[PDB]
């Protein structure tokens, strides 16, 4: 299967760290961990970092 | 539409 479980950007995020993402509404993020704390593990477009959980669809 | 705030970093 996918190298990991994908799920939908639900609103626009910039990044304010370098170990985080940014992503727009509708983009197709790859979740690696579901980290405790709020930020998990992803990966978009061929970089890994930090994605506010509450930002992709459902938990 | 309007966005949840991101948790805290630390």
């Amino acid at each position: 299967g996918s190298p990991g479980i994908q799920v939908k950007a639900l609103y626009d995020y910039d990044a304010q760290t370098g170990d985080e993402l940014t992503f727009k509404e509708g983009d197709t993020i790859i979740v690696h961990q579901k980290d405790p704390a709020g930020w998990w593990e992803g990966e978009l477009n061929g970089k890994r970092g930090w994605v506010p959980a509450n930002y992709v669809q459902d938990i | 539409r309007p966005k949840p705030v991101p948790p805290p970093r630390g």
